RNA sequence: GCCACAGAG
């Protein structure tokens, strides 16, 4: 029962957080140009990397 | 030709045209087709 | 040493030792006369469908080689193709088909040639090169059966189609060349199938020959596998009531108490199906161990009736040196 | 992924790989998409291939790497009590590279009564299988079961059942190879390393290399669990009882 | 699980199951009772028509195909009938009788300039419907059904064609008559399945998998005996989900046909282990069923015993033959103009919600076109710069 | 006349002396394989004899044989085959004459 | 026209012996308890309620 | 104390020390005592009065 | 009495147009099935059946690089498997 | 449906054991797991070839179609 | 030059899609979370969700 | 075609 609730969370997550994006100045913008954050996490650090 | 089997009573018996889809030795209205007398090939495996 | 030591938990020393490279004496070169003074054959047991032999001082590869080639390379004659004409059983047509398949025939493999498969089915077999086997069994009530009976040996005619009733119809020169072994069924008893009143079986098998590893029903051998000889060391006598105990951990005929020291020794190590039950108590450890001889091979062949477990040891050893000869005949290219 | 064509009716793919996937062969089905232009094929081969995403992007710790049947065979090598002749060496080394690859037999860690390589020695050449290849990785890590030394003023290293392995040039000084080192979850993997030192096609080779290697070796050394491995001993039932 | 996937293991059905027409039914060839039984099962008379086999199970890891639950099959056991089934489907139409006085026909067999039937017709006979026994492969008809056009009347042909990955072979043709007195015809049609890649198996205590590989018998470990596994079973199935059940089961199995008799597997009792482990060394053989075997690719002694014994397999229903689809181009919604749904429509494989977002993730913008887009509805349109329409 | 698709000689891993060689082998199996690299281990020149199978819906078989620089792999091959065609004599020959002893 | 339950009080098959199975060509072993409908057997399930 | 008993080469407890499948509680549930079966963090509810 | 499917009914809901046919929807060339474990295979490979391969097809569009390799394909055909199953002229 | 004619295991015959096996149970009233011997049944994939069979044969042939019942 | 090197391909990929990737980070644990009984700090009468 | 349950991971 607990993939019922949890595939519409991972929905609800995903349509929220879709549209960000890193810009080429490093400052992360909605698709409407908006700045959520000016720098990633406040260093700029890929967690991947 | 002798092709049909009724299902109940197990007596070969042959359809014309006009005949109805029964059997008749007795009522039985199931008829098996019979198998074929052409060859068939098997592979032993 | 070239005894793998069995312990309570683990299997030890497992792999041949004998290469240069091994130590700086860099001995154990191939030499074939070493090899030939050391190589022992001992055959126990020869019947007409299993051969029990010892190999002795050979590698643990070759000896796999050869079981390898016995199971899956040595080519027998099995039935291939079935064509049907009026199978009224219960038992289904494929069913039928791979049962005949799986029966064996006595039939020697040198007197066949390898089938061409590229060749067109109207040229593809010839007299030699496929055996036909016809059955045809009609199964009728019998008029006088005993009122009381209830076996259908009694109470029908035909209601057990055996593999017996395979006859053997030779085609064109096979009439003079299969004339004095005619071609009969390993296990004639094989219960192929089984009728009532108003059933009718009637086929015909092109039997060919194939190899193991195409098919299993080609394998020669019913079964083909070696095992170590086993060793039993007592590094400390046992004596009295313990002895007894001792000899309850082994199959019966493989150790005995002499009547004089009443000491427990070991009399048939042969017979020791390795199931080092004597590991379990703790008052035998560090008295006896247990191993097997790496290189002193218990072959045992029986043969699924087509031909001898003898000729097929040989067809296998034979097909290994000629894979080896055609091997260094190729050339070798970039 | 990079297709081949096999005749056998079921997609197959390496073992690694099922770990991103969650899945498990017991009657998983999976799909299979084909881009039809230069510009997708491109993009889905550079941007989701699997040499590329080794690191999951939650955590940056590897996705792909060990798993069952896998690591327990690359412990069973590199097990202390492990010694092999020159020929177990070559055979190994032969079965994790298709019989292709070059190898330079280094010198044995034991030499007067015989001749016998550590496996230790058999994976530091699956790192590095000769002198033309670039991966020289150097790492400290802790396997999962560690017991720490006798005395604290000791290294981890000097440790009881190799708890710590070190790597250093590419040989595997210390510690056995485990989930910690091999598997996936963990930043101080052998296959990290080599990824993020020398780039995703050498780590691609060493996981590829490892499975070839165990897929082989489990079955000419067994193992196996039986009820032996699950009964108690007899003073475990009164130890038991009484507490 | 195993209350879940013992419904859909393949067995016999029932005393009358070749006298029997139904849409769809597994059988297997040659069923044995479970070595290892219950009193559940003589009660409700199970062994009478069991579903399962009895293999020869080696735990052991083999090679890298027995990973993640699969499992390692003899090719010489396949050979000699294990885990052989057949399948049975149905196909039924009926003559009906239209307020026309007119009705359908079944009678048809267009031969050749020759004096053959047609290959569309090759085993049709001349009834118009599929002669028993024969082999009907993709693109032929078993029923050659017409249909009046108005409802001398015409009819149009709409026969019943075969159509599959593998050939069939007909089994049955039955005609009756139904409660409205119209012709009722049923085809059963029959097809011979062996274990391949991807066939299902079950082991009666969970620890379901589908086959890896299918391997020969002499590089199939084998113990002094020569006796060689039918299935290969990896270890690592049971830490995790602690089936200590299963080897019980094989101890008893094992003990049980060393001494000739089926053996109890009851709840809160049944056949003690004890027992079976004197049975067992009585025979030769190690208490805890652990065998020494050698390897059947290098020939040397296995540095480990192998847990080695009979254990029921059951064969499911869940076969890779049944579930194989691919599309590449085919028929369309008429509505949105998209791939259909299902295999059985020679459907598209959906790019859910989830998948576009994964696609997303990886920042793919020429990949998340191509497979939204080109490959599934594009459409050339022209749209007014002015009004916008 | 002779089969040129039988053992080929894989450039890409073989050595610029021919010290180092792969050879590819089709329709060979372990039972071929695991005779052949016992047989050449015992050469006291050869220091790397390994076959694999690649895959095993592919009949093939990878041997790799590097030496020192005495011979050339191609030699160690040669007289492998040599060896275990000799070997193969010996058991031939013992066996049937101790069939014909008893 | 009641649809009557396999092997109940008013079926054919009730306290029937093997032969008569095999005369109706019925399986003395099938449990019984559906009904034959427009030839599919339908089995009507337990409900559970309060 | 079922864990420090267990001899070397045991499968269960090769496979815990890999991380391969399995851990030490699985072990301890197969070979000792399973332990107490908690549901929704309490013990067994009581179904009965 | 079953509702009808209205103009709202069409859009809204996992079968609408939105959820159905816009943000996600059937896709040509794909192809599924059963999974088994390959370890030989490397790790960036997927092993494909011969008879999936030769329903799922590549268009390569003819350059100076490759037509003996496409003309050996068409002569090979749609059932030998190194073979194509259409083909689309420049003019047509 | 019918005793196999192999052994799945190694391939020894066992599909001409059945009605041997039958009769020594019969007729002899051999107990089952000595009439497995005396047959030459030594290995146990062979034992439970037949040990484990299930003679549906005969009931299936209740349900003749070619001949009344 | 190691540490410079691996400081200066650590920062965020300009046109990463950082949104997505965070929204599936938090999502998937989602999924592999399992529904236990927690407590606040030492004492059963919390039950903190 | 629409509903209805049945299963697979
Ligand atoms: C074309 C191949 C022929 C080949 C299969 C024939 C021709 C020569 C035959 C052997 C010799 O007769 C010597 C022995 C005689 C014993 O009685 C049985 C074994 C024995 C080894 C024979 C086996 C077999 O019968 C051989 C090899
Ligand atoms: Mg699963
Ligand atoms: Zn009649
Ligand atoms: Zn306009
Ligand atoms: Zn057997």
């Amino acid at each position: 029962v607990k993939t019922a609730e949890t595939g519409y969370m991972s929905r609800r997550l995903m349509k929220s957080l879709e549209d960000l994006s890193c810009q080429y100045d490093n400052t992360v913008r909605t698709s409407a140009n908006g700045i959520v954050q000016f720098t990633y996490g406040g260093d700029g650090l890929d967690p991947l990397e | 030709t002798l092709k049909y089997i009724c299902a109940e009573c197990s007596s070969k018996l042959s359809l014309s045209r006009t005949d109805a889809v029964r059997c008749k030795d007795c009522g039985h209205r199931i008829l098996l087709k019979a198998r074929t007398k052409r060859l068939v090939q098997f592979e032993a495996r | 040493s070239n005894i793998v030591g069995i312990e309570y938990n683990r299997v030890t020393n497992t792999t041949s030792t004998d290469f240069p490279g091994f130590s700086k004496d860099a001995e154990n070169e191939w030499n074939v006369e070493k090899f030939k003074k050391d190589f022992e054959v001992n055959i126990s047991s020869l019947d007409a469908r299993e051969a029990n032999f010892d190999l002795i001082n050979i590698d643990t590869s070759i000896a796999n080689a050869f079981r390898r080639i016995m199971i899956s390379e040595v080519p027998s004659v099995a039935a291939e193709y079935v064509y049907f004409f009026n199978n009224t059983s219960v038992i289904q047509d494929e069913v039928l088909a791979h049962r005949i398949g799986l029966v064996p025939l006595k039939v020697d493999p040198d007197m066949l040639t390898w089938v061409d498969s590229n060749l067109p089915d109207d040229e593809k077999f010839t007299d030699e090169n496929t055996i036909v086997l016809s059955l045809n069994v009609k199964c009728t009530r019998n008029p006088d059966a005993p009122k009381g009976s209830t076996d259908p040996k009694e109470l029908y005619n035909n209601a057990h189609v055996y593999a017996r009733d395979l006859k053997f119809e030779p085609q064109g020169r096979q009439s003079t060349t299969f004339a004095d072994c005619p071609v009969v069924p390993a296990d004639p008893d094989i219960l192929l199938a089984k009728l009532r009143p108003g059933q009718e079986i009637s086929l015909k098998a092109h039997c060919i020959l194939g190899i193991g590893g195409d098919h299993a029903k080609f394998s020669p051998v019913s079964t083909a596998s070696y095992r170590l000889l086993p060793q039993i060391n007592i590094l400390q006598p046992i004596k009295g009531e313990s002895a007894r105990r001792f000899q309850k951990c082994f199959p019966p005929g493989v150790i005995g108490i002499d009547e004089g020291s009443d000491e427990a020794y070991v009399k048939d190590a042969r017979k020791d199906t390795v199931s080092r039950e004597v590991l379990r108590y703790e008052e035998f450890a560090d008295k006896v161990k247990l191993g097997r001889v790496r290189n002193h091979f218990i072959f045992n062949v029986e043969s699924a009736g087509a031909m001898t477990p003898e000729e097929i040891f040989f067809k296998s050893v034979r097909i290994l040196k000629n894979k080896a000869e055609y091997l260094k005949n190729c050339p070798i290219t970039q | 992924h990079y297709a081949k064509i096999r005749p056998w009716r079921t997609f197959r793919l390496n073992e690694c790989v099922c770990t991103p996937y969650n899945a498990d062969f017991d009657g998983d089905e999976m799909n299979l998409h084909v881009p039809q232009t230069e510009e997708a094929r491109a993009e889905a081969i550079n941007l989701m291939g699997v040499k590329n995403n080794l690191l999951t992007p939650k955590s940056g710790e590897p996705i792909i790497a060990a798993t069952q049947d896998f690591i327990t065979g690359s412990y069973l090598i590199s097990h202390k009590d492990s010694f092999y002749d020159r020929a177990t060496l070559t055979q190994l080394l032969s079965m994790m590279s298709d019989g292709i690859e070059h190898f330079d037999i280094p010198p044995p860690a034991i030499m007067k009564p015989y001749y016998l390589w550590t496996g230790k020695q058999v994976f530091s050449l699956l790192i590095k299988p000769n002198h033309n290849s670039p991966v020289v990785i150097n790492l400290d890590a802790k396997n999962k079961v560690f017991v720490p030394p006798k005395s604290k003023s000791l290294p981890n290293e000097m440790s009881q059942n190799d708890g710590f392995v070190i790597i250093r040039g590419s040989q595997i000084l210390s510690g056995v190879m485990d989930k910690s080192v091999l598997g996936d979850g963990k930043k101080h993997s052998v296959f990290y390393t080599i990824l993020r030192d020398y780039g995703p096609q050498e780590a691609a080779n060493a996981m590829n290399r490892m499975a070839k290697l165990c897929a082989r070796f489990l079955g000419n050394r067994g193992f196996s669990i039986g009820i032996n491995d699950v009964t108690p001993a007899d003073d475990l039932k009164q130890k038991k009882e009484e507490l | 699980y195993q209350c879940a996937m013992g419904k859909q293991a393949i067995g016999a059905i029932a005393y009358n199951q070749f006298k029997r027409i139904d849409t769809l039914l597994y059988l297997m060839t040659y069923p044995q009772q479970p070595m290892v039984k219950t009193k559940t099962i003589e009660l409700i008379d199970y062994d009478k028509l069991p579903a399962g086999q009895n293999a020869t199970v080696a735990v052991m890891s083999y090679s890298g195909y027995d990973i993640e639950d699969a499992l390692v099959l003899n090719k010489s056991s396949i050979d000699r009938g294990f885990g052989r089934c057949e399948t049975r489907r149905k196909t039924t139409t009926v003559l009906k009788r239209y307020a026309n006085h007119t009705q359908d026909i079944i009678g048809g067999m267009r031969v050749d300039e020759n004096g053959d039937p047609i290959w569309q017709h090759q085993s049709l006979g001349p009834d118009g419907l599929g002669e028993v026994g024969m082999k009907v492969q993709s693109g032929q008809i078993y029923i050659n059904k017409s249909v009046p056009t108005n409802s001398q009347t015409q009819y149009r042909e709409a026969p019943v064609i075969y159509r599959g990955p593998e050939p069939s072979h007909i089994d049955q043709v039955m005609m009756s008559v139904s409660d409205n007195d119209q012709a009722l015809i049923k085809v059963l049609l029959r097809q011979n399945r062996r274990p391949e890649l991807g066939d299902k198996f079950s082991s009666r205590h969970g620890q379901k998998g589908v086959c890896g590989i299918i391997v020969k018998q002499e590089d199939m470990p084998f113990n002094d005996q020569g006796i060689v596994p039918d299935i290969i079973m990896n270890p690592h199935g049971f830490p995790s989900r602690m089936t200590v059940g299963k080897m019980i089961e094989l101890i008893s199995g094992k003990a049980g046909v060393l001494n000739g008799t089926l053996e109890y597997g009851t709840c809160f009792g049944g056949s003690k282990l004890e027992d079976m482990s004197k049975i067992l060394v009585d025979q030769g053989f190690n208490y805890s069923g652990k065998d020494m075997l050698y390897s059947g690719i290098t020939g040397e002694c296995l540095q480990a015993y192998i847990f080695f014994g009979p254990i029921y397999y059951q064969k499911l229903k869940h076969m890779v033959l049944d579930k194989m689809h691919a599309r590449a181009r085919g028929p369309r919604a008429v509505l949105t103009r998209q791939p259909t749904e299902g295999r059985s429509r020679d459907g598209g494989l959906r790019l859910g919600e989830m998948e576009r977002d994964c696609v997303i993730a990886y920042g793919a913008s020429q990949l998340l076109l191509e497979r939204l887009m080109i490959s599934s509805d594009a459409f050339e349109v022209d749209v007014c710069d002015k009004c916008g329409l | 006349e002779p089969d040129r698709e039988k053992i080929k000689l894989l450039t890409q891993a073989t050595s610029e002396d021919g010290t180092s060689a792969s050879f590819q082998i089709v329709e060979e199996d372990h039972t071929l394989g695991n005779a052949l690299r016992y047989v050449i281990m015992k050469n006291p020149d050869v220091e790397f004899c390994g076959y694999s199978i690649p895959h095993p819906s592919e009949n093939l078989l990878n041997i790799r044989i590097q030496t020192y620089g005495e011979t050339t792999a191609v030699d160690a091959l040669q007289k492998g085959l040599k060896d275990l065609m000799d070997l193969c004599d010996v058991v031939e020959s013992k066996f049937t004459e101790k069939i014909k002893s008893m | 026209r009641m649809p009557i339950m396999l092997r109940s009080n008013k079926c054919i098959l009730y306290d029937a012996d093997e032969s008569k199975m095999a005369k109706l060509n019925e399986c003395p072993l099938d449990p019984g308890g559906y009904f034959i409908v427009n030839g599919t057997e339908k089995v009507i399930l337990v409900q559970e309620q309060l | 104390v079922c864990i420090n008993e267990l001899d070397n080469w045991n499968a269960p407890l090769i496979m815990a020390t890999c991380g391969s499948k399995g851990s030490t509680l699985n072990v301890s549930q197969m070979v000792a005592v399973v332990g107490q079966q908690i549901i929704s963090g309490n013990r067994v509810p009581d179904g009965f009065q | 009495v079953k509702p009808i499917r209205g103009f709202c009914q069409r859009l809204k809901g996992k079968q609408g147009r939105f959820r159905g046919n816009l943000s996600g929807k059937r896709v040509d060339f794909s192809g599924r099935t059963v999974i088994s474990p390959d370890p030989n295979l490397s790790i960036d490979e997927v092993a494909v059946p011969d008879r999936v391969a030769k329903v799922l097809t590549y268009p390569e569009k003819v350059t100076r690089y490759n037509r003996h390799k496409l003309q050996e394909l068409i002569v090979n055909g749609p059932n030998v498997h190194p073979g194509a199953n259409y083909l689309l002229k420049r003019n047509e | 449906m019918i005793v196999p004619v192999r052994c799945f295991s190694c391939g020894k015959v066992v599909g001409d054991k059945w009605e041997s096996y039958l009769n020594l149970l019969q007729e002899d009233e051999l107990d089952e797991g000595t009439a497995l011997s005396r047959l030459g049944l030594k290995r146990y994939c062979c034992r439970r070839m037949i040990l484990t069979h299930v003679d549906l044969i005969e009931k299936f042939l209740r349900y003749n179609p070619l001949e009344k019942r | 030059e190691i540490a410079l090197f691996k400081y200066r391909k650590a920062r965020l990929e300009p046109g990463t899609a950082i949104g997505a990737i965070g929204a599936q980070s938090i999502g998937e644990p989602g999924t592999q979370m399992t529904l236990k009984t927690f407590h606040f700090a030492g004492v059963a009468s919390m039950n903190v969700t």
